[PDB]
């Protein structure tokens, strides 16, 4: 429940 | 040791990169400190603009995203027409 | 702005 | 081809794993289809319970998380006292 990778 | 400036025009919707790291994700075993580019899309704006996988994001439009949390970095990248990134390539 | 990895 | 059942006691807070994939993340270039375990913590409940990095999550408490979206999978894992996962290790 923690973003470890974010694509943009 | 290298440091480059990336000029990504904003308001272009999909950017074409992915980030990892943060000043809070340095606990759960990235092993180095900082935010990092993990993927650059082939046709991505970030790829063609020079951004490479492995580049640490030091600054975003003057901010010192260095030693910042992961979500702090996401917010710093999403909020800013002209995206000025200072990144490291060491 | 899309979770590509979630730790739990 | 292997298929294993993992019994993770729930209500234990931190689980000790990380997931990737989804039926919507199969577009932006994981190249195989499905959700996958990408990290198992050394002292993690998932690591000791048998879950390995690379395991595709086929089911969660009976649900067919297979061919599900990334957030669908996160929700399927967070909502359920006894976490019954069916995973593949091919
Ligand atoms: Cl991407
Ligand atoms: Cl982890």
């Amino acid at each position: 429940q923690e973003e470890w990778e974010t694509v943009m | 040791g290298s440091v480059e400036e990336i000029r990504l025009p904003r308001a272009g919707g999909p950017l074409g990169l992915s980030i990892v790291g943060g000043s809070d994700h340095s606990s759960h075993p990235v092993q180095e400190p900082g935010v990092f580019i993990s993927k650059v899309l082939p046709r991505g704006l970030a790829a063609r603009s020079g951004l490479r996988v492995g580049d640490r994001i030091l600054a975003v439009n003057g901010q010192d995203v260095r030693d910042a949390t992961h979500q702090e970095a996401v917010s710093a990248l999403l909020r800013p027409l002209e995206l000025s990134l200072l990144v490291r390539r060491d």
